[PDB]
RNA sequence: AGUUACGGCCAUAUCUACUGAAAAACACCGGAUCCCGUCCGAUCUCCGAAGUUAAGCCAAUAAGAGCCAUGCGAGUAUUAAGGUGGGCGACUACUUGAGAAAGCGUGGUGCUGUAGUUU
RNA sequence: AGGCGAGCGCCAUGAUCAUCACGACACACUUGUUUAAGGACAAAGGCCAGAUGGGGAGUUUGGCUGGGGCGGUACGACCACAGAAUCAGAACGUGGUCGACCGAAGGUACUCACAGCGAGACGAGAACACUCGUGUAGAGCAUAAGGACUAAAGAGUGCCUGAGUGUGAGCACUACUGCUUGCAUGAGGGGAAACCCGGGCCUAGCGAUCCUACGCAUACGAGACACUUGUGGCGUGGGUGUCAGAAAAGUUACCACAGGGAUAACUGGCUUGUGGCCGCCGAGCGUAGAAAGCGACGCGGCUUUUUGAUUCUUCGAUGUCGGCUCUUCCUAGCAUGGCCAUGCAGCCGUGGCGAAGUGUUGGAUUGU
RNA sequence: GCUCGGUCGUGACACGGAGGAAAUGCCAGAAAGCACGGGUUAACGGCGGGAGUAACUAUGACUCUCUUAAGGUAGCCAAACG
RNA sequence: UAGGGGCGAAAGACCAAUCGAACAGUCUAGUUGCUGGUUCCCUCCGAAAUGUCUAUCAGGACAGCGCGCACGCAGAGAGAAGCAAGGUAGAGCAUGGGCCGGUAUCCUUAAGGAGACGGACGAACUGCGAAUGUGCUUUUCUUCUAUGCAAGCGUAGUGGGCGAGUUCUGGUAAGCAGGACUGGCGAAGAGGAAUGAACCUGGCACUGUGCUAAGGAACCCAAUGUCUGGACAGAGACCGAAAGA
RNA sequence: GCAAGUUGAGCAGAGGAAGUCUGUGAGGCGUAGUGAAGACGGAAAGCAGUGUGAGUGCGACCCGAUAGACUUGUGAACUAUA
RNA sequence: GGUAAUGCACAGUGAAGAGGUGGCAGUGUGCAUCUAAGACUAAAUACAACAGGAGACCGAUAGCAAAGAAGUAGGUUGACCG
């Protein structure tokens, strides 16, 4: 049978990387933080303090408040088929920016240029939506150059 | 375990740091007038038998080591918990490093 | 263009042999009276310029070891979905999809930020 | 009121109230010695208190479990493995550990490594102390296992008792418990300072209501007022290991009741280890010679006639071992009929093939 | 287990003592029992192991060693008891 | 001589067909987590056999899944496009464990040992690493959507499950014991596999005409014939191994 | 139905009467909370009925133990012993 | 219910003439309110047999066990049963 303490079952997970091992590097310590990004939980295992429980490792949430060398990050979670909300407490050291906003931080640059324009000229956005991949295009060949392919290799 | 006789630590009355004391706490003498002495001695009193149930079923060897601390200037006391041990020791010799 | 002080990413920067280097630096170097520290002025701390490019630091060389990239291995190994497919089983063919690794070939061998100094 | 030893205790005897034996009388009480004998003793009653007490009275005698019992603990905690690469995830599944220990093995600041290997240095050897060069950990880190750590978290050296005090918010499926983190304070610590510290490098070493002991200030107190006892509030200790927590020994073949095929003792079903029977290969043996007859070391099957393994059907009932009697079926063929091989001269045999028509007995010991 | 003897200790309530305004507590005191010393199996019951050693071999009268409250005598037996 | 009492040449025997504690009557309609039963029609919706704690294991409670009444309302059991985490299958044998053999060379012996290398390996070995599955953001992103979702309040049943396909652990195995994922039977009829809880086709108000599925088409039995190769065994359509001519 | 309020308490007065009508008039809950308490104070329509689903206690959906106790109740015509 | 004694008893002990009580043990002191250890008392309240009047009750397997010669016919050794 198998027990619950509080770092069950990580042997796996909360190991170092082969010729990665010591203290994290100076980024880690000089990056600001700010309320309302998006920020990523990677557990560092040299440090001891501000380590959070190992359900979290990898995921993704939501600076709630910031302290000296602290965040709390709001998650969710299904317990007894219902939603919950967490309030998870993490070091500095165990944490790095979100790239999961990038795309959309960039298609909302451009939407805040013709929103403007929309106003004085138009009346309404033409918004720039992504669209999924079409059809496949049509083609004009000029017919030199043919290749002709055969069951010549008989594969003993 | 071993432990000084003597403390320097914070004292909540003179709310400043003081020299304390140190030393086992004692378990006093129970007292026939309280409540609940009164109760049992009342229902024991007829032709009832044994009115309350006595634990047989132990299973613990030691109890928690607990330190009163006095205060010298004012005589104040606070209570320190320290956990379980089977022996205590105070104002022994020290644990000198690199012996024959 | 190098160096030097403080750095960033932490081997394209490592490890082993050899060889070069204008200027200014960087060093080795000469002492212990004091401050400071040793079984020991070796290390650490202080006060100095008689010497020297021999060393370190910097740079080149090597069908070098190791690291980094790419091609091939290879539509190979494994695998999702499917059928009144096959086989006594062990397991395996086909249809619509996803898709490696080791080895071995070929090329590389630090790049940059802020300030100071030197034709 | 006398006496002793450098007014003290010790030794003399004289007044004041109970009081334990012993005598001698008769009045309570006792006995058909009764116009009598005993006698304040006995014997007989009453109220409290100790001792003894299966002679009796009430009651109890945990759970999980390839049925129960005996055995173990899968009953409270911790690490690793597996459970088809998030997390979770059963079995009396696998390898183990816990109920503690430590004034430093706690807190801080600085210095320097280690295990080995190759050269050296009298006694001095395999193995004594001191040196030089290499040395990504091959060492250590009190105590399982995993993770972590290199101008350190390891080994030394200095100083300190933060193993402070109030009061908030959260994480682990979250009550208890453990840990993470906010603000305020200390005539707080260590460090030049930035920084760090409210136990142990991280993941284990632990426990409610009521009662009781101790610390802390603020309360209550019966018509009024004072004091000795008492009652409230917050926090810690004293303990429940069956660990979300009753106060508890057996036996019934003299036995009762409610139920159970949720579960045993027959048969049947599935399986075939064990039991029995058959094939393949050819090392050696047979007077020569693998194979007339044998056939080691290995390998593949069939049977249900042995005993296991499992619990699907029956507990408002399927009569349980052996013998007697009587019938039918199977073949893996003991005799009787036809044949083939031979290490078949003849006699007696031995190995094989088609074949189940007819036969296979009488007794002694023993329930068999 | 039953029985006999003494206290050296413990062991109730009463009865005393000290103190306090008083209650509650405290101290002394204390029979029988218990403890301690003897008796008792036609009371309940109980009654051992290991090594060597004799002019063939075997066996061990003999020796040594551990052990106890005592180490199964006289008889009887594969017995209704192997 | 009378019931917690009698009487016994002792068997728990006998005490009015009753005795290991008599009979009569009352308290009393004693108690029951256990067995049996529980009475009219149609319409609409529709489960669970799992988790935590329990002197708990034939029982409870709390939560999860139904239904009724519903304030209200931009959502979704599906994809894309950016982004994270993971150490299984395969592949390997660089730290640790561990099997067999080595040329030149080296060390001694005149044996053996070491070896520049090759072959064989681990659920508690890893230097590399899938497919499938999991989470985050964006409708400023395809596609669907009101006969739809639905906070809140009140209250039920359930808490013995079993089986198929794909996989795993214990065991010689088992119609054996125990987990995980996606649909079933339970609570599911109809047509087909001759028959069968779970397999194939495919989800049911009540009628009438046409068409197809799965499976069939000499006869039983509604619909059948054709072409080309194999095969002779009381064979096959239903059916066992290593070994063989 | 009435609403910062609400109500068939018991009981009295009327009435050819176990009905009905009218008084007097308590109490209860509400009109705002916090603490063990001393003490302090700052949001949210209620009361009484007529019925339905549902919890708890009483025989409690219906039937069913082996047992326990109590009597100033009965029995030695069978059977035991003097 | 009565909580360091609400009421009632038994044994020891046992008052004062002045005493008792004021929901928590004790001691002191003012204040308030009563008078135990002797007796009698109407009305307003409770409920069988027997008699009278009523009813959203039951209608001969119902309603009391019993709508007729019902505690009857009949039964237990007996208590009792029907
Ligand atoms: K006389
Ligand atoms: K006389
Ligand atoms: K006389
Ligand atoms: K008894
Ligand atoms: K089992
Ligand atoms: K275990
Ligand atoms: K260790
Ligand atoms: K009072
Ligand atoms: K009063
Ligand atoms: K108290
Ligand atoms: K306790
Ligand atoms: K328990
Ligand atoms: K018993
Ligand atoms: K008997
Ligand atoms: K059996
Ligand atoms: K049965
Ligand atoms: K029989
Ligand atoms: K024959
Ligand atoms: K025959
Ligand atoms: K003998
Ligand atoms: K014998
Ligand atoms: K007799
Ligand atoms: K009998
Ligand atoms: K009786
Ligand atoms: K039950
Ligand atoms: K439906
Ligand atoms: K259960
Ligand atoms: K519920
Ligand atoms: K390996
Ligand atoms: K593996
Ligand atoms: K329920
Ligand atoms: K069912
Ligand atoms: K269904
Ligand atoms: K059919
Ligand atoms: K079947
Ligand atoms: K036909
Ligand atoms: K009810
Ligand atoms: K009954
Ligand atoms: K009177
Ligand atoms: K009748
Ligand atoms: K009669
Ligand atoms: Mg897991
Ligand atoms: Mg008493
Ligand atoms: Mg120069
Ligand atoms: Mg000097
Ligand atoms: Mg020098
Ligand atoms: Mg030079
Ligand atoms: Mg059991
Ligand atoms: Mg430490
Ligand atoms: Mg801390
Ligand atoms: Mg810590
Ligand atoms: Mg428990
Ligand atoms: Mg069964
Ligand atoms: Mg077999
Ligand atoms: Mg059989
Ligand atoms: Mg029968
Ligand atoms: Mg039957
Ligand atoms: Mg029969
Ligand atoms: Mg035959
Ligand atoms: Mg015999
Ligand atoms: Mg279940
Ligand atoms: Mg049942
Ligand atoms: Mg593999
Ligand atoms: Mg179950
Ligand atoms: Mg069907
Ligand atoms: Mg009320
Ligand atoms: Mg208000
Ligand atoms: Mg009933
Ligand atoms: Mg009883
Ligand atoms: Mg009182
Ligand atoms: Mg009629
Ligand atoms: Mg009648
Ligand atoms: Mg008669
Ligand atoms: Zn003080």
């Amino acid at each position: 049978v198998s027990s619950h303490g509080y770092r069950r079952q990580t042997r796996n997970l909360f190991s170092q990387a082969f010729r990665k091992h010591g203290m994290p590097n100076t980024s880690t310590y000089l990056t600001q933080y700010a309320v309302g990004e998006y920020v990523d939980i990677k557990v560092n295992p040299a440090i001891h303090k501000g380590m959070p429980h190992k359900y979290y490792h990898g995921r993704t949430g939501i600076i709630k408040e910031v302290n000296r060398g602290s965040v709390i990050v709001l998650f969710n979670r299904i317990l007894a088929n219902k939603t919950v909300e967490r309030k998870v407490i993490v070091g500095i050291e165990h944490i790095r920016k979100s790239k999961c906003q990038d795309e959309y931080l960039k298609r909302l640059e451009i939407n805040k240029k013709i929103i403007e324009e929309a106003e004085k000229k138009g009346e309404v956005p033409v918004l720039f939506k992504r669209q999924p991949k079409g059809p496949k295009p049509a083609v004009e060949m000029l017919m030199n150059n043919i290749i002709e392919l055969s069951y010549d290799k008989v594969e003993s | 375990v071993n432990i000084p006789k003597t403390r320097r630590t914070y004292c909540i009355k003179c709310a400043y740091h003081t020299e304390f004391k140190v030393g086992l706490l004692k378990k006093g003498k129970d007292s026939p007038r309280k409540q609940g002495a009164r109760r049992y001695a009342r229902k024991q009193r007829g032709v009832h038998g044994q009115t309350k149930p006595i634990l047989k079923r132990k299973a613990k060897t030691t109890k928690k080591v607990i330190l009163k601390i006095e205060c010298t200037k004012c005589k104040s006391s606070q209570l320190k918990v320290r956990g379980r041990a089977k022996h205590v020791e105070f104002g022994a010799e020290k644990k000198v490093k690199g012996e024959a």
